[PDB]
RNA sequence: CAUGCUACGCGUAG
RNA sequence: CAUGCUACGCGUAG
RNA sequence: UGCUACGCGUAG
RNA sequence: CAUGCUACGCGUAG
């Protein structure tokens, strides 16, 4: 039956499910060569390459596989699967536990393999070794296309099998009996001494017992590595190796100084699951005068805040607990919503809200209880360390770059920073004194370019203010947002605004920030998401808990694509600290919530520079890692066209046979994405339209793809309830950014114009966030916004829709009366009364959508 | 229909209990949370109303919060 | 804008321009009568801009005020206000439970605390009169928010143990009223 | 306006204008003299103009200089603040075992995490719910981090103190969850 | 009068 | 000295 | 009481 | 606040 089989000849070429007298000599000869080495081989039903097929290309519908090597491995019982959402990660966690009790024997197979090679470096044996070849249990069958060679010179291929095990490692948590004694899983634990932070000899052992027969140079600090692709292949493995390390040694690394004779407690380092030890190259002991600079590179820093505070341990959530900065702990709870009755009662008279009706409130302020905020933070158990297949990582990070040569980036001065609201919070601990503005007019230029070349030679640790935000929602769930201290905003923005700026002000590209949806906009993105398409069909999808359930490996992959534009003004030890710095300060960072200091285990923070940008680059890579991994699982030989079959050759060869980076080739594989694959990505939303053949002849990416690529990479389970597929480009995307669109006649001309919810926005009118807002007579700018947002609903078939917009209308209307009759009341009529007649009318919000302007 | 007014009530009365100081307990706080977001979140108008008559009831319970007999008139 | 004193002298050269050239003068006429109209009318847009700087200084100054009266009145007046309005919204829902708990809040039995809706919960509510108590209660069976309940203790106000057989309007003056009782719902 | 060089000549020639017409003489020395002041009137025009100018970034200079000396005003509170607090959590440390630690590390550099679990003497823990609180605070004295701490205060959610009596079974309902308690070290 | 800026406010989006 | 056209500068209004 | 984008409004 | 346009007045040169 189907078998997975990693296949590779000049053919074809590919890991998929395949049908299942001088080589048989060959194989014999091989096989007495290595008969004294253990680990080769009875034989299993199921392989590894099966194993690595199930759990990377998971589908609800198929999982006889995964079934059956669960349940032959006393892995878990057969009614277990008779439990619903058995294979979510967020809905029933125990599923975590299940693949763990494959760790082990995922594991002890890792040792075999290595005991396989070295057999072959006492033959002298050059080979490849393929996944298919090797059972579940850990014996090594295969004695073909082994050519002999000088006795103690062979060489092995293990790029291709430890590559595809990687996800499997860090899945099924197979290092854990490495944090027992001997190695044991009945002895008990590693005490490791509290004060040791190094552990670059354990990570090089590990690495020398696992990954043995790996050429490619591994640095378990990342501060002595090439490049980024070396800082990135570093990285793989240090998150796979901080697994066994305790974590209470990660984090920053501290030490006393004294200042003018006085012992302060200042940060030396930083001690990075991914990027190792990081010492500070500036570090003067002995101070006696403290600046500004170093005034609030200390704020900042949590040093003093944990070492002032006292203990705590919270049980309420399963993340660490550093210190309690207060004797009291503090509950924020969400204050009900307002209601507008007057608007109410004027829909109401009009006909609406009755019964039967398809227009309906379905969005209302959501109140929560005290110990809601500290819940929100208890999602953060949703991020596991995970590791990435690290040659497909490292082609898709030059992919998704080759999306970002259009824009240009560096670094700017102090006096080109421009600022969109001063006015705002500073994080903690500088909340406490004032907002934004007071630190921005402070500190001067020259202030700002030393901090920023401070944090170019070294590392800063931040706090992070975690609050609830007071919006409109459909979902009892609350929302929280993560304000970054001012220490690193002004470097993030500094280090990336150039590019910020440059990708917001282009127009026709993959990443559509900085385009408006008014004046044609939206019809322009869709004509470009339309460039040329043969069998042309929509898609779109969601992600869930993506700020949460990110892993960190696609982060500093993001960070590092957004840094590659420092060639000229940055150099290599600048860019890594600064790397390094956005590690400490949004990926593992300190969290300072109800008045409590907790470490991040990972994810993205909603209050970083590099927000929406490292969300699109996220997507750009998910969906070129679904277009890798749905054209490399397709049989190569039923293909009636040789290009694509060429090029997934050359695919497999640049992925799994080759290291450099071959520029043709991504500029071949780039130009067949926009050709069968565009895509329209505004950070996590993305609507991709591709050809329907492709996809049905499994050459591009489909839904189960991405379903697949997110179960093993992002670890979550995407629904296909929430993902969209439209077969008409007529009606338009189903949604995007939560707009509906419809194709409408505007002048002769067919154009798309995005209409919202009728619910949103009449609960956006009906309730409020103040008081004030409810009757303070500043309300008729908020409806003219909501009418020009709402102003496509005119043209619906639905009537219960168009009416929306004339209740607005008059609603203005009415608004404008009273507030005439309560002038009129108090004083006077106004002179200039006549300029609100444009309000009424409907000219006004027709002219917003014309692409004149 | 009542399904609109019956829970702009609840958020009325949500807001006029946040008024109270009610949030000063942590237990009738959380529970009246719980009604009002059970209330939104609904589709059947007998459960609604049940839930508006238990945080009716919240309300009433503290006699000298609210003067009824004056204000109802 | 009569009321300025350049508008007399603008309307004096244009019927002035006016009359000149219905009459058909010469050129030198016409050139005079231009610049006469070209300074009247620059004196009087400058005027104009003036007035109407002036006035739109007035209408800013008047609805900031406005804007700052309304702020301030409904920050005052919020609590009296929003109570009104949820009683009214009460009033209009018109519910047989609603009205019957309002109703019984108005008299004098107010409850201690959450009406369950579970089919088995405690329920304590006060009685301050036996008239309510009788139009309330009935033997073991209490009528509350449109419910029926199984009574099942009564409580005085010295916290004294006394049964249903002793309530009555004989024993009304010997009990110590209000009545805190507690009941299951059936 | 008199201070302006232009403005006296301007004057003059205006004298000497209404000097003229007073007089009525030839057309040729009127239009002289008006060509004549509207030279000074445009020279006035231009030196009024750039005195405007003068006095107009005379008026930013000002409101400039006030500004920065409301920036380094506030730059001189913020850092006594800074300082202030920096020094205060710099007292409230504790150095009997921070010491200890740093000269038991053999290289000077230890986590941050690690300071407040063997140099802090009191201990927060919140306890959701009454199984955590038989599983981990049980009894006056508990054990955490290798080190025993005694009980000191129960706190409830509502900022109330709760007795260590008052934690049971059947009053676990009744209490405000979750509950804080702090131990001093021992 | 047009355009673009600056200041303040408001609405929507991720 | 008067009338007209062109280039330049200043002020005013839109 | 976060970051970014767009769009209105009123002043300079 | 700046730039440009339109209209008006003034002055210089052809
Ligand atoms: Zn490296
Ligand atoms: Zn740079």
């Amino acid at each position: 039956v189907y078998r997975a089989f990693d296949i590779y000849n000049d053919k074809v070429a590919g890991f998929a499910k395949f049908l299942k007298f001088s080589n048989y000599q060959h194989e014999e000869t091989i096989y007495n060569l290595l008969k004294d080495c253990p680990a080769v081989a009875r034989l299993t039903k199921y392989t590894m390459a099966d194993l690595v097929y199930a759990l990377r290309h998971f589908d609800e519908g198929n999982c006889d596989t995964l079934k059956e090597i669960l349940v032959t491995y006393n892995c878990c019982d057969d009614d277990y699967f008779n439990k619903k959402d058995w294979y979510d990660f967020v809905e029933n966690p125990d599923i975590l536990r299940v693949y763990a009790n494959l760790g082990e024997r995922v594991r002890q197979a890792l040792l075999k393999t290595v005991q396989f090679c070295d057999a072959m470096r006492n033959a002298g044996i050059v080979g490849v070794l393929t996944l298919d070849n090797q059972d579940l249990n850990g014996n090594w069958y295969d004695f073909g296309d082994f050519i002999q060679t000088t006795p103690g010179s062979g060489v092995p291929v293990v790029d291709s099998y430890y590559s595809l095990l990687m996800p499997i490692l860090t899945l099924t948590r197979a290092l854990t009996a490495e944090s027992h004694v001997d190695t044991d899983l009945t002895k008990p634990y590693i005490k490791w001494d509290l004060l040791k932070y190094d552990f670059t000899e354990e990570r090089l052992k590990l690495f020398d017992r696992y990954f043995k027969y790996w050429d490619q140079t591994y640095h378990p600090n990342c501060v002595n590595c090439l490049d980024d692709r070396c800082i990135l292949h570093c990285a793989n493995f240090n998150v796979l190796f901080s697994t066994v390390f305790p974590p209470t040694s990660f984090g920053p690394l501290v030490r006393k100084i004294f200042v003018d004779g006085v012992p302060f407690v200042v940060s030396t380092g930083y001690h990075f699951r991914e990027l190792g030890v990081v010492h500070n190259q500036d570090v003067n002991l002995h101070s006696s005068r403290l600046s500004f600079k170093e005034l609030l590179v200390y704020a900042a820093d949590p040093a003093m805040h944990a070492a002032s505070g006292n203990l705590l341990l919270d049980k309420r959530t399963t993340c660490f607990s550093v210190a309690a900065l207060t004797n009291n702990v503090a509950f924020q709870t969400v204050k009900p919503g307002n209601f507008n009755k007057d608007f109410y009662d004027f829909a109401v008279s009009k006909g609406f809200f009755k019964e039967g009706s398809s227009v309906e409130l379905k969005h209302f302020f959501f109140a929560q209880d005290g110990n809601a905020a500290i819940s929100d933070y208890d999602y953060y158990r949703y991020n596991l360390p995970t590791m990435c297949d690290i040659r497909q990582l490292l082609f898709v990070v030059e992919v998704v770059d080759k999306y970002f040569d259009c824009y240009d980036g560096g670094c700017i001065n102090a006096n080109q920073v421009i600022v969109n609201n001063l006015d705002k919070s500073a994080g903690f601990p500088f909340n406490k004194w004032g907002k934004a503005r007071l630190y921005y007019d402070s500190m001067s230029y020259e202030d700002q370019d030393a901090l920023f070349a401070y944090t170019k030679r070294n590392v800063i640790p931040t706090i992070t203010q975690m609050n609830l935000k007071y919006a409109i929602s459909a979902k009892n769930r609350a929302r929280t947002v993560a304000g970054v201290s001012i220490c690193s905003t002004m470097t993030n923005r500094q280090f990336h605004q150039k590019l910020l700026k440059s990708i917001a002000a282009t127009r026709g590209a993959t990443v559509v920030i900085g385009t408006s949806k008014f004046y044609g906009g939206w019809h322009n993105m869709l004509k470009t998401v339309y460039s040329d398409v043969e069998n042309p069909h929509l898609m779109g999808w969601d992600y869930p808990k993506c700020d949460r359930a990110m892993p960190n490996m696609l982060r500093i992959m993001a960070s590092l694509v957004l840094a590659r534009k420092h060639t000229t003004c940055c150099s290599l030890s600048h860019r890594f600290y600064r790397l390094a710095n956005e590690c400490a300060q949004v990926l593992s960072e300190m969290v300072m919530c109800g008045g409590s200091l907790y470490v991040k285990p990972g994810g993205t923070s909603s209050g970083d520079a590099t927000t929406a940008y490292a969300n699109s680059v996220f997507n750009i890579c998910q969906a070129v890692t679904a277009n890798v991994n749905a054209l490399l699982s397709t049989d190569g030989n039923k293909i009636a066209d040789k290009y694509v079959r060429n090029l997934q050759h050359r695919l497999y060869e640049c992925l799994y046979r080759n290291r450099d980076v071959d520029t043709d080739f991504v500029n071949e594989f780039y130009a067949y994405l926009r050709k069968h694959f565009s895509m329209m990505i505004l950070s996590d939303d993305a609507v991709v339209c591709f050809n329907s053949t492709y996809a049905s002849q499994g050459l591009v990416a489909s839904i189960k793809n991405f379903k697949s690529v997110l179960y093993y990479q992002n670890n979550v389970f995407m629904s296909e309830a929430k993902c969209w597929t439209e077969t008409d480009l007529t009606k338009g995307p189903h949604e995007f950014c939560s707009q509906h669109t419809m194709l409408v006649k505007q002048g002769d001309d067919y154009v798309y114009l995005p209409y919202p919810d009728p619910s949103r926005i009449l609960g956006a009118g009906c309730f409020v966030d103040d008081i004030v807002k409810t009757d303070g007579t500043l309300m008729i700018e908020r409806f003219v916004s909501l009418a020009i947002d709402a102003y496509p609903l005119t043209k619906h078939p639905n009537q219960e829709y168009a009416d929306v917009f004339h209740l607005y209308l008059q609603y203005i209307r009415k608004l404008h009366d009273e507030l005439t009759g309560h002038m009129l009341d108090m004083y006077s009529v106004m002179l200039t009364n006549d300029n609100t007649s444009r309000y009424w009318e409907p000219e006004f919000y027709e002219a917003m959508y014309t692409p004149h302007t | 229909s009542k399904m609109s007014d019956v829970k702009c009530t609840s958020v009325v009365l949500l807001s006029v209990l946040q008024q109270l100081r009610v949030e000063s307990s942590s237990k009738l706080w959380a529970q009246c949370v719980q009604l009002h977001n059970d209330i939104l979140l609904a589709k059947d108008t007998t459960e609604a109303f049940e839930k508006m008559v238990s945080l009716l009831s919240v309300l009433l319970s503290m006699q000298g919060a609210v003067d009824i007999n004056k204000l109802c008139e | 804008f009569s009321s300025l004193p350049s508008y007399a002298a603008f309307a004096t050269a244009q019927e002035a321009y006016e009359q000149a050239v219905a009459n058909g003068d010469s050129e030198v006429v016409l050139k005079k009568l231009k610049k006469s109209l070209n300074v009247a009318k620059s004196e009087f847009d400058r005027d104009a801009a003036m007035q109407r700087k002036l006035e739109k200084m007035a209408d800013q100054a008047m609805t900031q005020m406005y804007k700052q009266a309304r702020s301030e009145d409904k920050r005052a007046k919020v609590t009296s206000a929003m109570q009104t309005m949820l009683f009214t919204m009460l009033r209009k829902l018109d519910n047989d439970a609603l009205n019957n708990i309002i109703n019984n809040a108005r008299d004098g039995c107010v409850p201690l605390n959450i009406i369950p809706l579970t089919t088995a919960a405690k329920l304590m509510v006060v009685i301050p009169d036996y008239n309510t108590y009788k139009n309330t209660c009935d033997g073991t069976t209490f009528t509350y928010a449109s419910a029926l309940w199984e009574i099942q203790q009564v409580v005085d106000a010295d916290s004294k143990i006394v049964q249903l057989s002793e309530i009555s309007m004989d024993n009304s003056p010997n009990l110590a009223w209000p009545l805190i009782v507690t009941a299951l719902r059936a």
